[PDB]
């Protein structure tokens, strides 16, 4: 049926085109910095239009910029491309369009530009659907009380620092110490929870972005992950505007949902990979434009700035969809400078907070979780029923621990009780220490954290307590499949330690402890 | 005695964190005060 | 009026008018956004011929430069009246919640008003008297006077909060305005309209008896620093009727980082560590309006977020400078089910003087500090050495130390559904004569229970015999 | 093609250039100077009506405000090819060493080059292999990867780079480059050139194999904030044919200080601790270009100078954001007669896990360094208590310490004429195997100095058998 073509064809050619000639209003660049432009009399432009610099002699493409400054007879551009070509007196043109970026299921595995243009060299962009960057949050009474967790799959993460669908939990540490590693290790755990991940890597190296896609397509991660990447030779514009596109693809799964595994997954998880870079880069975008400095350089509006952001991140309610939008962000603090300018505005502005310390990392315990300070606002509410009813005793001898734990070295010469709470201490710590690339699903941590809060690991040594966790996990992985599957089947009970799984359970314990020596 | 000399000098220690502390929050403040006033400056 | 945008540079933006009627400061322009919806900025300076420069308070993104400015020749005009209880608002006025417009019968006043004169300002302090006994005893309220809440928010601060409305509602005419400064729309704006909506009192939830005023995290740094302007607006109209207004500002440190914002957008020399220059003078705009006048009284509380740990840090020096009363929030309090978790040792109040509320109030609650922070110094030596090494009446202190922190909790009206236990209110003088007769020796056969959230000695002591 | 110098203040000159001729963003300016030389310029900021701001590059103290400048369209050309090899070259390219000028036939590149984009950075990190026990074992390489030493002098810098070109240049093709920014030029020159020219290696000096490019403190901000990048261009030349580079930019840290200058001196708003507001961006542009694509690989081992001791300073920061290792030259272990000052401990790296070079490096690199985790804490305890005569177990762990750190030590070919020791190459898993065997105890036989100097167990153990 070439005659539908013809059809369709040969009426929009004759009557679809109005090609009547008309003055519209271009700008002259008066004025290249180091990446602005000034753009002089372009009139008719919005606040943060996309100009387009078209193709002049030297040049076959298109560099875009972001008019951020409507000053009077002058238009300060952002350039979102390489400035070294934009030379005084180019030709402007306004198009009419604040940026945009494509959504929905077809940007589904694949890497792409702040702009929506892929840059992993596997083809065009399939979409049909383009969605602002720059909305305003969903609302007030948009929203619900934050119920579904999020399951990390590490266990310190999932077991005292709960995270749920539509909580904004930051992920705050200093320099090496696996922040990207926790978000990474995220990412995998969702392979089977319906949630579509996102990661936005504002200002990271090529080469740790390229290996972070890499480490995710080896797992399979990269069926059900969205890349953005704004890299640190990219312009300051492209790493300004990464975490909102991100955001606004996830708002696209949020609100409309995409087809995962043949079903509509309406949860979304987006990793800012570093706002402490997506602010060095509005910071230089506002100093370059010679806006007014505050506390540490940063312009006034970079509160509001990572508050757009994160306050798009929610749980809607059943009336919206039912979807939700799990921000995480991450934050590389100084010297654990905490009290930072932009640190304590994320802090402020998030849900809660994950401190990675350094000293926890060099020591051993590679999970370099801070219990102690870190918070999970939502808690309880953001975790099963089972997980929720088998870490508060975690928490509590953690606590406990902590408050001895300037004893350690001294337990010996000790009151019995001190040391034996000094003993369970060190074993959870030991417990909650985690290799890299291995999550652990909900049932496992809950197996072990049952086996750890009931006395069953106090006949293991120490250093062993990690190999005894690997080796019973693999233990319930074969010898007995159908106790994992009856902790996972009654989770949400109420009273999780039901008989059946009690019973379940301890025979597994003993079973396994039985068998294997330590 | 050792008990008792190491219970003064807990004390004595917590005494001198909280002067070190109330010395580094006045150093902090007029280490974010400079910097503000040579950013205002240098812009100016 | 009908000026035209010459310049936007991120919020703040610049506004071109005729020779003649150019705004005044603080005079909200309009920004038709090309629907019913508009872009409402405050005038903040008045440059040159007919230039004025203002904060957007909204997203200013899809605007351009020449567009068409309205000049509403007042300050932002905030409904007030009893149409606003029981519904939500933003600092411009606009009901956020599911419900529908306000409407034009209803009185509209400007934001910018004026703290009252020096003539209608009582001479004398009168006690506010809440009904919880830590915070009627320790830490005083103070009629129509500031009051700090410091806490982490996991140790039941939204439960006072909600208790304190129902008080006020219940034993006087009680009226509250909840003002989320800097609040999160997810952890701050429906947890607690769930909270206010499931919290019922004499048939009546709270939210029905509360004017509730966000300034969200999302919007720009004017919404944030006007937001709590807007929330002293609608609750004068109350207070005009001599009415008596408990005012709840969530984190007013946000107020103060949103001002600070605004000044740096402005231009405005920083001062000390990044804070504007006009940080007294904003802090006295605000909390001057929250007095005691002789037709009704404005009383506030105000969480208050300490930067780092300084209590010598500008924002919270400008906010102490400005307060009668502290309360300290402590999460070991709250650890144990305590859940009026306020530190009697942390806590103070200038009230607590025996000229206004008594030489008898004064002595007990010396007295109760005075064991407690005995017991304070013996928490290391009980540690140190056992309960066992303590002298006889150091022994009693610590005993009775224990005792009467144990009956600091109070069963709360607005908790009675979760807890299933009657909420008791406990006036002042009866909460005096209890403790007065707890630390003279009566009850100390009683063991540490029976004193576990309970009201009067009178609850102790019938709850013992039974 | 010719403009007029219109100021000159200090290192930033303003040029005037015809309307429809103003040079590009980067372009040269090549003021031609009386005497026969030329001053060549770069261009920093388009403004104004033709007029362009540019870095000097010199001194400009011998100019007027009218003298012509002939723009040269491209920006600053250096030499790059086989001939750029053995030879020192300044931030213009320019040869500075007392050979010839380099020929016209040799090809120019531009100074700025886009890094390798996304699609050609490998998916997985790749082990270098430098032959050096302490650096291949605790610390090792990544291939296109940025690694940096913290050490004065005297603790063996000098030599560890020069055994790192002749192993690069020996078991692969390995051609290096060596980018001075802002050292002093005692230590840079004079105590390189004679010390690389001195060692040899397969009859061939290692300064044969190394191209070198200086930018000194004394020359202007523009050539210290340059001459990284004339070395990148020159390294990047080799990386097209495929061969693997290895790049030492001594003193990164002083490239920033440069670029802050650059910035403070063409009016820039300034940010943070005075530094440029262009940090990020400036870095990136510099440590994006080394990395490891599909044709070859830029290695990089940098020289990271922190201002007193401040790793909180913008630069440090900066700087580590971009870092992939970390060798921590110390002076106790070198005074120690170990060659390779490197410490076991604070010398970190993220390939450091069982993913990328495998369970087994994995395990003995945690291992050893965790008999050192205590760092040998027991030395404290050895000094109050004599080891309480011995220790019960742990007088073995500080025996293993003690040969581990002795082993750690290895004989430089570049120093074999020096020391009159034969260099030995030791493969990864030849380091790897030798200290999970000593771990295990086989190196419990032999005494200690037997592995003083020495590159594989096996080699100590031919040792003990003769
Ligand atoms: N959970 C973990 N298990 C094992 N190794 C880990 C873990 N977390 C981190 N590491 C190790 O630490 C290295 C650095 O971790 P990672 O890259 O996640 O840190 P980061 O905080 O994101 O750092 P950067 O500031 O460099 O981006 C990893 O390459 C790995 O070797
Ligand atoms: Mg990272």
């Amino acid at each position: 049926i070439t005659e539908e073509l013809i059809a369709r064809l040969k009426q929009g050619i004759t009557s679809g085109v109005d090609l009547q000639p008309r003055q519209v209003n271009v700008g002259t660049v008066i004025a290249v910095g180091d990446g602005v432009a000034r753009l002089s009399g372009l009139d008719q432009v919005v606040a943060s239009e996309i100009v387009e610099f078209p193709p002049k002699a030297g040049r076959n493409e298109s560099i875009y910029g972001i008019a951020l400054n409507l000053e009077q007879d002058s238009v300060a551009a952002i350039i979102l491309g390489d400035d070294e070509t934009i030379e005084e007196g180019d030709m402007v043109t306004s198009t009419g369009r604040v940026i945009s970026v494509p959504v929905g299921q077809g940007l589904l595995g694949r890497v792409v530009n702040p702009l929506g243009q892929p840059i992993d060299g596997k083809g065009p962009i399939v979409y049909e659907k383009t969605r602002p960057i720059e909305r305003i949050a969903p609302g007030v009474i948009t929203r619900k009380s934050v119920d579904t967790p999020v399951q990390t799959g590490i266990i310190a993460i999932d077991a005292l620092i709960p995270i749920g669908r539509g909580q904004r939990e930051l992920i705050i540490g200093d320099r090496q110490t696996g922040k990207t590693a926790v978000a990474i290790d995220t990412i995998l755990n969702q392979k089977g929870q319906g949630m579509v991940c996102i990661y936005v890597a504002i200002g990271q190296r090529r080469a740790q972005v390229a290996q972070v896609v890499g480490t995710l397509e080896r797992f399979g991660a990269m069926e059900y992950t969205i890349v953005v990447s704004a890299t640190a030779s990219e312009s300051a514009a492209l790493q300004y505007i990464a975490p909102y596109a991100g955001c606004a693809m996830g708002e696209e799964i949020m609100e409309n949902g995409v087809m995962l595994n043949g079903q509509l997954v309406k949860d979304a998880l987006i990793v800012y990979d570093d706002l402490s870079k997506h602010a060095v880069a509005y910071r230089q975008v506002s100093l370059l434009l010679r806006r007014p400095p505050g506390r540490e350089a940063y312009p006034g509006d970079v509160f509001y700035l990572h508050s757009r952001l994160l306050e798009r991140a929610a749980r809607l309610n059943e009336e919206y969809g039912g979807g939700s939008l799990t921000a995480l962000p991450v934050i590389e603090t100084q010297a654990n400078d905490v009290s930072a300018y932009i640190p304590t505005n994320v802090i402020s502005i998030t849900d809660g907070q994950i401190y990675l310390e350094s000293d926890l990392f060099n020591a051993g315990q590679r999970p370099a979780l801070n219990v102690g300070i870190s918070v999970s606002r939502v808690g309880g509410a953001a975790q099963t029923r089972a997980m929720r009813a088998v870490a508060g005793k975690l928490k509590g001898e953690l606590a406990q621990f902590r408050d001895l734990a300037a004893f350690a070295q001294f337990a010996s010469d000790l009151d019995a009780t001190t040391k034996a709470q000094i003993e369970r201490g060190q074993r959870l710590q030991e417990l909650l220490k985690q290799p890299q690339y291995q999550p652990l699903p909900v049932e496992d941590q809950v197996a072990v954290l049952y086996a750890a809060t009931n006395n069953y690991l106090d006949d293991v040594p120490v250093p062993l307590i990690t190999k005894w966790r690997d080796d019973f996990l693999a233990f319930l992985r074969t010898a007995h499949p159908e106790v994992r599957k009856l902790i996972y089947d009654n989770r949400l009970d109420r009273k999780f330690p039901t008989p059946e799984v009690k019973e379940a359970l301890e025979a597994a314990i003993k079973e396994f402890k039985a068998t294997s020596n330590y | 005695a050792r008990m008792v000399a190491m219970r003064n000098a807990t004390n004595n220690a917590k005494d001198l964190v909280r002067d070190l502390t109330l010395s580094f929050n006045k150093a902090r403040q007029a280490a974010i005060t400079k910097e503000v006033s040579e950013i205002a400056s240098g812009a100016a | 009026a009908k000026g035209v945008i010459q310049e936007i540079i991120g919020v703040v933006i610049r506004a071109k008018f005729p020779e003649d009627e150019v705004p005044e400061i603080y005079n909200a322009i309009e920004i038709p956004l090309g629907n019913g919806d508009r872009l409402v900025c405050e005038v903040q300076q008045q440059l040159g011929n007919g230039v004025v420069k203002a904060v957007a308070m909204g997203s200013t993104d899809g605007l351009r430069r020449g567009l068409e400015v309205i000049d509403t020749g007042r300050p932002i005009a905030v409904p007030v009246g009893p149409a606003t209880l029981g519904r939500v608002f933003n600092v411009l006025g606009d009901p956020i919640d599911g419900m529908g417009p306000i409407g034009p019968e209803v009185e509209r006043r400007p934001i910018h008003r004026d703290p009252p004169s020096f003539e209608e300002q009582n001479t004398q302090a009168q006690i506010f008297e809440t009904g919880i006994k830590v915070i009627d005893l320790i830490a005083p309220f103070t009629r129509g006077g500031k009051t700090a809440i410091f806490g982490g928010a996991g140790v039941g601060k939204t439960v006072v909060i909600q208790e304190l409305i129902a008080n006020i509602a219940k034993e006087q005419s009680g009226f509250s305005v909840f003002a989320g400064v800097g609040e999160r729309s997810r952890e701050g704006n429906d947890l607690i309209h769930e909270m206010k909506e499931a919290r019922i009192d004499e048939n009546t939830t709270v939210f029905d008896k509360t004017v509730m005023v966000f300034g969200q995290m999302n919007e720009p740094p004017g919404a944030r620093l006007r937001v709590g302007l807007t929330a002293l607006t609608m609750a004068e109209y109350f207070r005009d009727e001599g009415r008596d207004i408990l005012l709840f500002i969530d984190n007013i440190f946000r107020f103060v980082q949103a001002g600070s914002e605004v000044s740096s957008l402005l231009g405005r020399m920083p001062s000390q560590v990044g804070y504007q220059p006009t940080l007294g003078t904003e802090m006295g705009e605000l909390q001057e309006r929250i007095t005691s006048t002789k037709r009704g009284s404005i009383t506030s509380m105000q969480a208050v977020y300490v930067p780092a740990d300084d209590y010598t840090d500008p924002a919270p020096a400008t906010v102490f400078s400005h307060l009668d009363a502290t309360i300290s929030l402590e999460r070991s309090i709250a650890e144990r089910a305590i859940f009026p978790a306020v530190d009697p040792l942390a806590s103070t109040s200038r009230i607590l003087d025996p000229n206004i509320v008594g030489e008898e109030h004064y002595r007990v609650a010396q007295e109760v500090k005075r064991v407690l922070q005995r017991y304070k110094d013996l928490k290391d030596i009980i540690a140190i050495l056992g309960m066992e090494e303590l002298s006889d009446e150091d022994k009693l202190t610590v005993q009775r130390a224990r005792k009467i922190e144990l009956f600091f909790s109070q069963p709360f009206t607005v908790a009675q559904q979760f807890t299933g236990r009657p909420g008791k209110y406990v006036p002042v003088k009866k909460t005096v004569e209890s403790f007065a007769r707890l630390l003279n020796g009566e009850g100390d056969h009683i063991p540490e229970s029976f004193f576990y959230m309970q009201g009067d000695f009178d609850d102790v002591l019938a709850a013992y015999e039974a």
